[PDB]
């Protein structure tokens, strides 16, 4: 919930991938 | 729409790359163009010099 | 877990993980 | 057709376009009351329906007629918006663009209604005339050159308070500048608009970037205003002569672009700033030497570039520009003969720090050049320094720049050469150093202290 | 901090370390010259 | 967080991406212009010296 909100609020449309 | 939205954002980035890449191909060409239209600019200036010569 | 940080958002994600 | 696609991507154009298309105007009622004849109101009514979806260029004629004849702000504004929306659309108002483009008359007419009525009415009018000019089938320098001299449009552009209006107008001009011919008329009027543009960049510098308020920050609105201003500059700079001139007049204002490059992390702002400075520093600008000199000496451009070089941002072209600029600046000043630069400065008594006067190597090669009667030139600098302190007083600004530099220069030769100590004694320079120590100004005192120590190391072994 | 805000403060770390080092090295080597005369 | 806030962030960012590139492309081709004229002016000048 913190990594998802932070990469979207700054623009820069290349999302991260968080696997387990 | 979080897990629909990233997938859209990834696509946008790939798109931003292809539009900038068309311009860069364009630029190279634009440089090639400058030599061709200057090749034509010499032989049209050449016939201009024969013009004021033959007039003389 | 396994993250994947792109090079556009790299310092921002690292400074976020440092604060979390 | 579908014209050019300009003024359809901008939010600022869109916000102004909303204000007009929201408010409704019943033409037919105005016609019945006599402000236009009936054919016109029907034509505008029908035209609005074609914009949404419905079957022409022949609707164009009445709109041309209506505009020139009418002086009622409301009808010409509502109509202008609908012509404007049509021109750029490829969905609708394709046929519209054809009639304008074929016949030079409806352009000239379309110009008459510009500069009449409300500030909005005129902006739409200007867009549409410009829209056509930038296409390849109508071109006239005259409309741009007159509109530039003319008051009501140029007033709007000077106001910076209203970002939306200003943005649109700057873009109108910058697009005409992409075409070569317009550059010549635009450069006549440079005085008026060009302080306004540098002000926008200055405003940009003092505000923050850590909020997204209504004002200029690093928001959508801001990102477009900065880009356009810079771009406008950059365009006119393509002509080499204009660029030499532009730096020499506007010098103070010019130096600020380096700042914007730091503060911003945005490759649109940064890139454009770097390019303009590059182009003036290019060889192709006549008196390229001069502009590099002004920038290096006064404005300290070189150190600024060296910092910039380190922080690369992702953009190939940006990296390229920064590197090229680093080379040109650095190379041009240093490559002068060492003895020559020193003496040229000595002669004017207008010494300044420069990259080779804080460098030890310069002094080593030059020690020998001074010797003509026991370092006569070195003694010249010592006389010169002594004089400045005593005559024209000490502690006033002019004299304070020469001193700090001179003391720096002396220090370097003494550390290098043990035989120069004699020269300081004969001249009386030895005394003068001791005096600077007490004097106000931190930088003068630092350099003075370094001078004292240089003599001192050698007296006692 | 941003990368530029670190890049311009490392500049004022280096630009001040240089002048502090040269002013300290022009002070201890001068104290030694002072003691060479007091001896 | 909420679906409305995420959809607001989606339009804004993919816009930022699209706009920045259009301007980016536009700078690249503007420079393409500049190099065309400078390069033509030069190339032409030499050959015309020979012609003269």
């Amino acid at each position: 919930d913190s990594l998802k909100d932070y990469i979207e609020t700054l623009g820069s449309e290349y999302s991260t991938v968080f696997n387990v | 729409s979080q897990k629909n939205g990233i997938a859209t954002l990834l696509q946008a980035e790939k798109e931003a790359h292809e539009i900038v890449s068309k311009a860069r191909k364009y630029r190279q060409d634009k440089l090639k163009q400058a030599k061709t239209d200057a090749a034509k600019e010499i032989d049209s200036y050449k016939i201009q010099k024969d013009k004021e010569l033959k007039e003389f | 877990v396994q993250l994947y940080i792109p090079l556009e958002v790299i310092r921002e994600v690292t400074f976020l993980l440092g604060k979390m | 057709m579908g014209a050019t696609k300009i003024l359809m991507d901008s939010t600022h154009f869109n916000e102004i376009r909303s204000i007009i298309r929201s408010r409704s105007v019943a033409w037919d009622a105005l016609a019945r009351s006599e402000e236009l004849s009936e054919i016109d109101a029907s034509t505008a009514k029908a035209l609005e329906s074609i914009l949404v979806k419905k079957n022409n260029g022949k609707t164009l004629i009445p709109l041309i007629h209506l505009l020139s004849t009418s002086d009622n702000e409301d009808c010409k504004k509502s109509v202008q918006n609908l012509i404007a929306e049509l021109l750029s659309s490829d969905k609708y108002g394709d046929d519209t663009v054809k009639f304008f483009q074929e016949d030079p008359k409806q352009l000239e007419q379309l110009f008459d209604v510009s500069l009449k009525g409300d500030f909005q009415t005129v902006l739409i009018s200007g867009f549409n005339v410009v829209s056509l000019l930038v296409q390849n089938g109508l071109h006239n320098v005259k409309l741009v050159e007159k509109l530039l001299k003319n008051n009501n449009l140029i007033n709007i552009l000077q106001n910076i308070e209203q970002m939306d209006t200003c943005y649109v107008c700057i873009r109108l001009l910058q697009e005409l500048a992409v075409i070569p011919e317009y550059r010549d008329v635009i450069w006549l009027h440079e005085k008026k608009f060009m302080p306004t543009l540098f002000k926008i960049l200055q405003r940009a510098t003092d505000s923050q970037l850590a909020t997204r308020i209504v004002a200029t920050n690093s928001n959508h609105l801001g990102i477009q205003l900065q880009y356009h201003s810079l771009l406008l500059i950059w365009l006119l700079t393509f002509n080499p002569v204009f660029a030499n001139e532009l730096v020499q007049k506007y010098l103070s204002d010019f130096l600020d672009l380096l700042k914007l490059v730091k503060i911003t992390i945005k490759e649109k702002v940064s890139r454009l700033c770097i390019s303009i400075i590059l182009q003036c520093c290019s060889t192709r600008v006549k008196q390229h030497k001069k502009v590099i000199k002004q920038l290096l000496l006064l404005g300290n451009a070189l150190p600024t570039v060296q910092s910039l070089s380190e922080r690369k941002y992702s953009d190939e072209e940006l990296r390229q520009d920064i590197s090229n600029l680093k080379e040109i600046l650095e190379n041009e000043y240093q490559e002068l003969t060492s003895f020559d630069e020193y003496v040229a400065e000595l002669d004017s008594k207008l010494l300044c720090w420069s990259p080779p006067h804080v460098d030890n190597g310069f002094w080593s090669d030059n020690i020998d050049e001074f010797k003509k009667d026991n370092y006569k030139i070195f003694r010249q600098l010592i006389e010169l320094l002594q004089a400045k302190v005593r005559n024209g007083d000490v502690n006033a600004k002019q004299e304070k720049i020469i001193i700090q530099v001179a003391l720096n220069d002396i220090t370097h030769v003494v550390e290098l050469l043990p035989e120069s100590i004699d020269v300081l004694d004969k001249t009386g320079g030895k005394a003068d150093i001791m005096e600077l120590l007490n004097h106000s100004d931190s930088r003068v005192k630092y350099e003075a202290l370094k001078a004292t120590q240089a003599i001192i190391g050698y007296t006692f072994k | 901090l941003s990368l530029e805000n670190v890049n311009d403060m490392v500049k004022e770390i280096t630009d001040c370390e240089s002048r502090a080092r040269q002013l300290d090295e022009s002070l201890d080597s001068l104290r030694s010259k002072l003691n060479d005369l007091l001896e | 967080l909420t679906p409305n806030q995420v959809n607001d962030e989606l339009n804004k960012m993919q816009a930022f991406i699209r706009k920045e590139a259009e301007e980016k492309a536009k700078e690249i081709q503007l420079k393409a212009d500049q190099e065309y004229e400078i390069e033509k002016t030069n190339i032409v000048r030499n050959e015309t010296n020979n012609i003269d």
